[PDB]
Formats: structure tokens, C-alpha cells, sequence
């Protein structure tokens, strides 16, 4: 049973999904179960009571939130079992679980009891044939076309920078951060009330991303645009009311820099990229350099690649190539190289089945992911 | 390409300029 | 099979399910004549009820038994019930059901008491208390949409999006036709015209249907009353004496959106309906402003529906598009509503029954409301 | 110029003030101002007609009251301005505002315009020599003699936790909601509206503040108070009708743990004091668990603080020692650590002086308040 493999990209912020051999996924949503706050007197609602994907996107106001996955890392198991249904039912791929193979993403270092978990879903809940777990950074590498490459990945739960050289992955030159995306967005959102428009709600927290991804830079000098005084621009709510951001717009992406702002001492996206080259052998330092790959959203933000080279030519040692390599489709990337992945004929061996893990259980998942 | 998010004129990448 | 009966403070309403408008229509008001020691020649009723009340009400003192859409004298709200039934619709209420209407944010004792009249004294086999705006809303179709419903006891509004009701959103205002009415008569006063008694009260509440109009701008309707005379119409009474009134038609109904003449200290309508929108979720205004229903008999004033797109928009921002929904069968929208919920089959298993009432009591009905 | 400087405790219900180094304020009056609703035709009245004090209680049913500060936040300045002017004139202190140095108080996480407006109206309007804005978490600790705890208050405004251990607030972790005594106060109107005794005015609304401070209590088990009937006691008005309070009473105070209740999806104080305690280090944790200081009038309730505990047992971690201490007059808490940190000659070393304000401007309040 060797049908077109399905490639589910998971994360906290959005989910990618779609089938093997395509050029972009053609259903990405994000990652939410919404549920209604209010009460249905009136017939002829919306039915259900769980909405996810488009549905939940247009209808906020009424759904409180909530987020299943914060940092890589499912909490309410629930909510994922529902978000992968919806992702397999009739709204989105009508297809069925039972007919192909499935290819699963994480991002590394991640709790193996969530990965055992995972697992069990895909194989019991659902009655998939064969399921196949992989990095964010393999895939990254497997879209662009290169074997070489760190992968600077910002994603809305987790940051981190694998050092990949020539199909050899180092497993413990890998840094990893629990500042991201959201963690960004939740302190735009302190800085909004600060400055004087308060958000508080599920719903109303989604604004505040929407802000974030629309009006935000990032200075090149934080101290010379402290000194200096703002223009202060505007945003336009649903609602229509007029928002003065501030400095909170070049202020709020610093998080990804500088860790202490949130009051967590953490390396920063720049010191985790040159963390990562470092921890790697000597020889391979150089060629590490010259291929940085960027991925995920909180990467797209103005001057970010900019200030990511003057940040390492500040570290890494003097007279060496810098290089911060960006596809034009750096959000479906991951996506991208797992649909290439599960193209290749390759992809048969690499897989855990139904078969194997029924024999075997956790462990026989555990051997093939490394 | 189709879908929602992409950023126009950042460029493929950012690089040093290389020294004899 | 069911009936219908929206026991308005003014107009009781009343009917059959799944039909176009009402049988009964009549004011609840019962008169109880002038107890002198002299006799009364050839029989006559102790206490009269309705549009019989209306016919002889020279004599008789007008009581109405809901104040402000709260029953005051119950043993008179159950005269106007049975009057209902019997005389009016022809139709014992034992066999039928019976969907009932009170204002939102009303005393919880009002539905218990109401609810112990039907099954206790009528012995109804089934009845139902809804929300008055829920049914105006249902009559014009929408799912979605804020209702500012304002008759003579209560205005309220209630905002609703995609059959969910926002109960916290909801602001009931002591402001009403029969106030209105007041005012009138008070005005009416103060340019020789003296109404004391409550015979008068039903003639220039008949006047305040006939001439009064909502103006588009008060300071200008002001200024154009001094200037000329052409304004000035004329009403002739049951009596042949006929007045003439020039400044207080359109200075009576400007107490809704002037609530300080009364001496109420609250909101105006126009206000109140933004106030409640701006309770509602930020996501979901769009849509209340869009679909901003009226119903009842104070919205049956000549230029209303313009003078809340002139206010509603001067409040809200400048990018909003501000929309009234104002049908021409607005006066009776509460029973329409009724009547379609009625005329459902969804609604067939939302009654209370005899056997449940029994069990639990009163306290039943505020589960199944809302 | 070092005179015996001024402590003005800021509050939405409450305002307190006096001089440095005493015991207790000598000035405490309610944070609003009253204006007549009546026209006064006959001669020798109450004049001025703008009332604040002891004038204003007295003559409720005259004034229409309107609170200048929501939530820790005036919105009418003009309002603060003259409640500031009552408060250094001869009515109460009997000073000029030349003379004295000015310790003021306000909410933490506020808006930045409010502060920066409302230092212009001490430095310009008043001619003030030094003025310093202070943390009410901060100036508790001062009031009792501590240095280490966690500050959970709960005012009129704004309920916050501040975890500050040995001297050391953690800005990032204060936890902050909207649901303090006024909207509990605004709660118990809704509930005694559905019990029958319905208050509009706003001199009416005062009623309501002093029917929530004397008969109202908080459960331990709310589920078991809903399933028993209650007994419905009495209190009597300042009229003298009375009142059957009901079930009112006690649901009414439970909006500060359940912030569900109003219709806005927040923490709660039980949320909130255990939040706060967490988003702090590991070994600071258990030192803040066994140092709760409460503060604030809405803390004054029935077995609010059997409650706190309850809902700390269920939250915290298991075999933890807690302690939620407080002082004897937790209303005047805030302002005699104040009067304590006036006192104190490091209190010149922290002040904002007019000549530095005239200089810099904003940015030199903001350096040093925090």
C-alpha cells in the first residue's frame, strides 16, 4: 500500500498541509481549536461547537482561543487530535487517513514522550500505514537544493540553527530557544498597553499579530534609534479605530536579539547562529558560514537579514565570507523539502509501519527518526 | 506563486563582499 | 397548533403560529368604573378589558397592569389573558401551546410567576418565555445583527452575530413610548391644552402617533418653528374641538435622543445601541453596524431611521458604513418572530412540558430561556 | 526648597491624602465629582456647582456624580484637575502647592500619556518643586516594615500582583486585571435588577457601593451555595424601604475570582496571585508563597481570604507553606508607606525636580519612576 504520502508540516503558529510532489501546499491554516464564548439562543447558527481553519479565521469574535501547541510542544492533546481530523476530513483534503503514508515534523530536541505520543495518534485514533518524523532543518535544506547548510529557523513557537554538512546532521552542535514568533507578539502586546490600547481576549490577541506582521521593523542601531524621536505611524483595526503604535513596532522584534527584554536570559537568534557554527569542528566552520539558510516568519520582518549579518560580523572572526542565504518561499520551505522527501523513492525506507511499530512499539520510532 | 504571505524586493540573501 | 402572544405593555398581541400577523390586537388596559352609591341601569361588567376599555373611556380608569414591561397587578394581567383566549382568538388554551414575550433584563420572579399562571390557573400543556429582540431579529431574517427594539414599556438592544446572542452586551434602558406620551401631555400643558386625566391619556397618545415626527437636526427644527407657521398642523379630537400644536411634534420623540427633558439622566437611543455595540467583541462590530434593526412602535416615527444613521454615524469612525435595517412591518416584528419560531420543527423539542414543570417548578424556565 | 512634602494616594473610589510622617491620613474623601441636576430658583443655595468631598456625599441626591479615574486611568482631566485643586485648597489641607514636594501614586502597567499628562498638571497648572510617582506594591511593603512578598491589591480600579523579594521587583512578571470593586459594585446593580430593585441614577448608584461593602460575603464552595436555597436578608436604604437582598449578595463578589461572570474572559485574583508567583524564578517562589500581603477595599469581603487560600491549595504546588498576611487598616495601606517613603532622606535623591522637568521633559519622569 504505497499511495501519494500526505505531508502534514505541524508548528504553534500555522499548519501546512497537502499531498507529495507539489510546489506549494495548497492548505495552510493556523494552528487553533476555537470554541464559542457566548450563547446560542437563536436557531439556525453556526453549528459544530469547535471551529478550526477558515471558519475560525471569520468568525473570532465569538471563539475563545486557544492555542494546543506552545513551543514545538503539544499541551492539550485534544485540540491536535481535532486540528488533524479537520486537516484530514471533507473541509480541507477529502481524503482518508487509511489510504496513505504520512510525514510528520518537529522541531529538534523536543520531549520524546510528545514524539511517542504523536505517534500513537497517527497509529491507533487514526489508522495510518506508515508515519515518518523529521527536522525543520533537513527539509529547508531538501527545498533549496543544497546538502551544506546552518538553517536559522524562526517559526512562531521555537528558534534554532542546525549545522548541517553535506548529509551530516550534528546533533550536538544544535542550539535551541523558547523565544519566538508568539513570545514577539505577546510582547508587542505589553507595549500596546503601555502605550495605551489594551488586548486581552483569544480573539483579540490575533490583532496584535496581524499588527506584527504588517508594521514592524528591525534598526540596524537600537541605541541611535532610542536617542532619536519616533514618527509614531498608524493601523487601521476591523473595528476602524485608529491605533499610534510608537516605538513598540521597532522595540517588540529586539525580543529575538536581545532574550533579557522579556526577563529571560536567553543567547538571541544571532548568538544561537554563531553558537551553532562554533560548537561544530574546526574545519567545517568556514563552509558553515558561507551557507546560512533562513526560514519560518519571524524572519521576514524589515531589516532582519540585515542586522542578522552586522550582528555575526560583530562575532564570528574578522575577514571571512558571510553569507545569509533566504528563499523567496521561506514559510513553506519545510513544507517544500518534505514534499520533495516523500517523492523520492528513498522515502519507503525511512518510514516506521504499522507492522513495525505493532511489533516493536515506541523504541523501533525512536531508532529510525536517528 | 499563489497563497497570502510573501515579501517583495528582500532578495535571494545578504552577502560579504569577497577579498583577494 | 401553537399560539402566539406578545404581551406588550401597550398593545397585547396575539395570534396563531405560522401565519403573516396577528387576530388579537387590542391596548391592555382594564378600565374599572366610578364606584358611586347610585345604581347602574340594566347590567353591566364589573371590570372591562381591551378595546372595550377603549370604546367607554370616558368613565372608566385606565390601569395598565405592565409598567415598564413588569407586571404590576397580576389578577389584571390575568383578566387580558383570559380575554386572549376566549373573546378574542375563540381557543382554550388547554389544547394549544402558548409562546410568550418579556424585555431582556427583567426581574427573574416576573417569568416564574408568569410561567405558575399558565399551567396552574390556564392549565397550558406547553409554553416558552423568549427574548422580544431574538424574535424581532428572526422576523426580519437575519441571523446576524444588533435589534434596537423600543414600544411603550421598555427600549433595550440586543447584539447578535451568526445565532449567537452577547447577554453581557446587553443595555436595557428605562426610556418609552408611555413616557413619551407623558412628555407630550406635559407640553401639551404648558400651551393651554390641559390633559389630567387618564381618558386624555389614550387621546394624546393618539395624537403622538398621528403628528410627531423625528427631527433630522433639533436646532434647526427649533429655529424653523419660530420663523414660520406652515409646520403647525392641526388635530381634531373625538370631541368636536379641534387644537393646534407647532413646536411639540417634533420636540416630543427628540426625548429619546435627549433623554435630559425627561429628567432620566441616561443614555439616548441612538448612543445606547453604540455603547452596546462597543460591549460586544471587537472583531464582530462590522457586522451589528451593518445590520442595526429596529423594531416596535417607537420606531414608527416619520424620519427615525435617519436620524440614527446621522448620530450612530457621528459616534462610530469615519471608514465604518452605517446601515438601519427599518422594515415597514417593524410595529409587529416581536410576534412575527414568534411565529416563524413557532411555525419551526426544531422548536417542537424545545418546550416545556406539564410532567417537567411538575418535577422541577418555576425555576425551570430561566434554564430553557436563554 | 525641602518643605514637609505632600502624599496624594490616588484612586478610582477613594482618594487619600496628607503630610509626611503621619500616622494616619487625615484627609480621605471619595474621587469624584458631583453636579447639580436640579435648577435652583430660589436664592441663597449651595454655590460653586461643582462639589467635591464631604459636600458631595452629603447632597447625593442633587449631584450627578461622574468618576474622573476608571481603572487606575482618568479619562476626564479636567475633572482630576479640580478634585487636585479641592485637595490642596482651604477646604482640606489648607497650603499652596508652591511650598511642598508631591508623592503621587498610580497603578502599575498604565498608560505612559496619562503620566507624562499627569505630570504637566503638577508641574504647570500647580507650580509644583518635586514631584515622584510610586508602585502601591511597593508602598505596602514599606507600610508593614517588609521587604520581601508578594503584593495582591484590590481597590475600587485595578486589581494587580507585584512579586517583589528583598528589594527586588520583577517587572515582568506583574500581573494585572480590569475587574476590581467598581465593576463588582456595577455587577451587584445587574443582579439586584434581576432580583426586582432596579437603581439608574447615578447619586442611586452610591447605594449599590454601600449595600456591596456591608451585606455581601464570599463562599467557600460556590456549587453548594447555588444547589441550597438562600434566606433572603434584609437591608434597609437610606429612604427606608427595605430590601430583600437574596442571592444577589454573594454571586455578586465572586466576579473578582470569576471574571466570566461580567462577559470578558481575564485571570481572576486567585489566577493572578498564583501567575504572578510563577512567572518569577524557581527559588524565589516558595519565599513569595509564604509572603502574600493583601491591600484594598475589595479584599474586605466575607471569606475572601479562606477563598484566596482555597484557590491557592488548588493551584500552587503541593506541601508548600502559604501565608496571606495583612495589615490592620488595609485601606489606608498604600499611603502611609508613602508618608514612610516621604519621610525618608533618600525620598530627594528620587524625585523628578521642576528644573530637571523643564529641561528634559517626559523622558526624565520615565527615567526615574521606573
Amino acid at each position: 500500500i504505497a499511495n501519494q504520502p500526505v505531508v502534514i508540516d505541524n508548528g504553534s503558529g500555522v499548519i501546512k498541509a497537502g499531498f507529495a510532489g507539489d510546489q506549494i501546499p495548497k492548505y495552510c491554516f493556523p494552528n487553533y481549536v476555537g470554541r464559542p464564548k457566548h450563547v446560542r439562543v437563536m436557531a439556525g447558527a453556526l453549528e459544530g461547537d469547535i471551529f478550526i481553519g477558515p471558519k475560525a479565521e471569520e468568525h473570532r469574535g465569538l471563539l475563545s482561543i486557544r492555542y494546543p501547541m506552545e513551543h514545538g510542544i503539544v499541551k492539550d492533546w485534544n485540540d491536535m487530535e481535532r486540528i488533524w481530523q479537520y486537516v484530514y476530513s471533507k473541509e480541507q483534503l477529502q481524503t482518508f487517513s487509511e489510504e496513505h503514508p504520512v510525514l510528520l515534523t518537529e522541531a529538534p530536541l523536543n520531549p520524546r514522550k510528545n514524539r511517542e505520543r504523536a505517534a500513537e495518534v497517527f497509529f491507533e485514533t487514526f489508522n495510518v500505514p506508515a508515519l515518518f518524523i523529521s527536522m525543520q532543518a533537513v527539509l529547508s535544506l531538501y527545498a533549496t537544493g543544497r546538502t551544506t547548510g546552518v538553517v536559522l529557523d524562526s517559526g512562531d513557537g521555537v528558534t534554532h540553527a542546525v549545522p548541517i554538512y553535506e548529509g551530516f546532521a550534528m546533533p550536538h552542535s544544535i542550539m535551541r530557544i523558547d523565544i519566538a514568533g508568539r513570545d514577539v507578539s505577546r510582547f508587542l502586546r505589553l507595549y500596546l498597553r503601555k502605550e495605551g490600547y489594551d488586548f486581552h481576549s483569544s480573539s483579540e490577541f490575533e490583532i496584535v499579530k496581524a499588527i506584527k506582521e504588517r508594521a514592524c521593523y528591525l534598526s540596524i542601531n537600537p541605541q541611535k534609534d532610542e536617542t532619536l524621536e519616533t514618527e509614531k505611524a498608524q493601523y487601521y483595526l476591523p473595528d476602524g479605530s485608529t491605533i499610534e503604535i510608537g516605538p513598540s513596532r521597532f522595540r517588540a522584534p529586539e525580543l529575538l536579539f536581545r532574550p533579557d527584554l522579556i526577563g529571560e536570559e536567553s543567547e538571541g537568534i544571532h548568538e544561537v547562529l554563531v553558537f551553532a557554527i562554533q560548537k561544530s569542528d574546526m574545519d567545517l566552520r568556514r563552509t558553515l558560514f558561507s551557507n546560512i539558510v533562513l526560514s519560518g516568519g519571524s524572519t521576514l520582518f524589515k531589516g532582519f537579514g540585515d542586522r542578522l549579518l552586522s550582528e555575526v560580523k560583530k562575532l564570528a572572526p574578522k575577514d571571512v565570507k558571510i553569507r545569509i542565504s533566504a528563499p523567496q518561499e521561506r514559510l513553506y520551505s519545510t513544507w517544500i523539502g518534505g514534499s520533495i522527501l516523500a517523492s523520492l523513492d528513498t522515502f519507503k525506507k525511512m518510514w516506521v509501519s504499522k507492522k513495525e511499530y505493532e511489533e516493536d512499539g515506541a523504541r523501533s520510532i525512536h531508532r529510525k527518526t536517528f | 506563486m499563489a497563497d497570502p504571505k510573501y515579501a517583495d524586493l528582500p532578495g535571494i540573501a545578504r552577502n560579504e563582499p569577497d577579498v583577494y | 397548533a401553537a399560539l402566539v402572544v406578545d404581551n406588550g405593555s401597550g398593545m397585547c398581541k396575539a395570534g396563531f403560529a405560522g401565519d403573516d400577523a396577528p387576530r388579537a390586537v387590542f391596548p391592555s388596559i382594564v378600565g374599572r368604573p366610578r364606584h358611586q352609591g347610585v345604581m347602574v341601569g340594566m347590567g353591566q361588567k364589573d371590570s372591562y378589558v381591551g378595546d372595550e376599555a377603549q370604546s367607554k373611556r370616558g368613565i372608566l380608569t385606565l390601569k395598565y397592569p405592565i409598567e415598564h414591561g413588569i407586571v404590576t397587578n397580576w389578577d389584571d394581567m390575568e383578566k387580558i389573558w383570559h380575554h386572549t383566549f376566549y373573546n378574542e382568538l375563540r381557543v382554550a388554551p388547554e389544547e394549544h401551546p402558548v409562546l410568550l414575550t418579556e424585555a431582556p433584563l427583567n426581574p427573574k420572579a416576573n417569568r416564574e410567576k408568569m410561567t405558575q399562571i399558565m399551567f396552574e390557573t390556564f392549565n397550558t400543556p406547553a409554553m416558552y418565555v423568549a427574548i422580544q429582540a431574538v424574535l424581532s431579529l428572526y422576523a426580519s431574517g437575519r441571523t446576524t445583527g444588533i435589534v434596537m427594539d423600543s414600544g411603550d414599556g421598555v427600549t433595550h438592544t440586543v447584539p447578535i452575530y451568526e445565532g449567537y446572542a452577547l447577554p453581557h452586551a446587553i443595555l436595557r434602558l428605562d426610556l418609552a413610548g408611555r413616557d413619551l406620551t407623558d412628555y407630550l401631555m406635559k407640553i401639551l400643558t404648558e400651551r393651554g391644552y390641559s390633559f389630567t386625566t387618564t381618558a386624555e391619556r389614550e387621546i394624546v397618545r393618539d395624537i403622538k402617533e398621528k403628528l410627531c415626527y423625528v427631527a433630522l437636526d433639533f436646532e434647526q427644527e427649533m429655529a424653523t418653528a419660530a420663523s414660520s407657521s406652515s409646520l403647525e398642523k392641526s388635530y381634531e379630537l373625538p370631541d368636536g374641538q379641534v387644537i393646534t400644536i407647532g413646536n411639540e411634534r417634533f420636540r416630543c420623540p427628540e426625548a429619546l435622543f435627549q433623554p435630559s427633558f425627561l429628567g432620566m439622566e441616561s443614555c439616548g437611543i441612538h448612543e445606547t445601541t453604540f455603547n452596546s455595540i462597543m460591549k460586544c467583541d471587537v472583531d464582530i462590530r462590522k457586522d451589528l453596524y451593518a445590520n442595526t434593526v429596529l423594531s416596535g412602535g417607537t420606531t414608527m416615527y416619520p424620519g427615525i431611521a435617519d436620524r440614527m444613521q446621522k448620530e450612530i454615524t457621528a459616534l462610530a469612525p469615519s471608514t465604518m458604513k452605517i446601515k438601519i435595517i427599518a422594515p415597514p412591518e417593524r410595529k409587529y416584528s416581536v410576534w412575527i418572530g414568534g411565529s416563524i419560531l413557532a411555525s419551526l420543527s426544531t422548536f417542537q423539542q424545545m418546550w416545556i412540558s406539564k410532567q417537567e414543570y411538575d418535577e422541577s417548578g418555576p425555576s425551570i424556565v430561566h434554564r430553557k430561556c436563554f
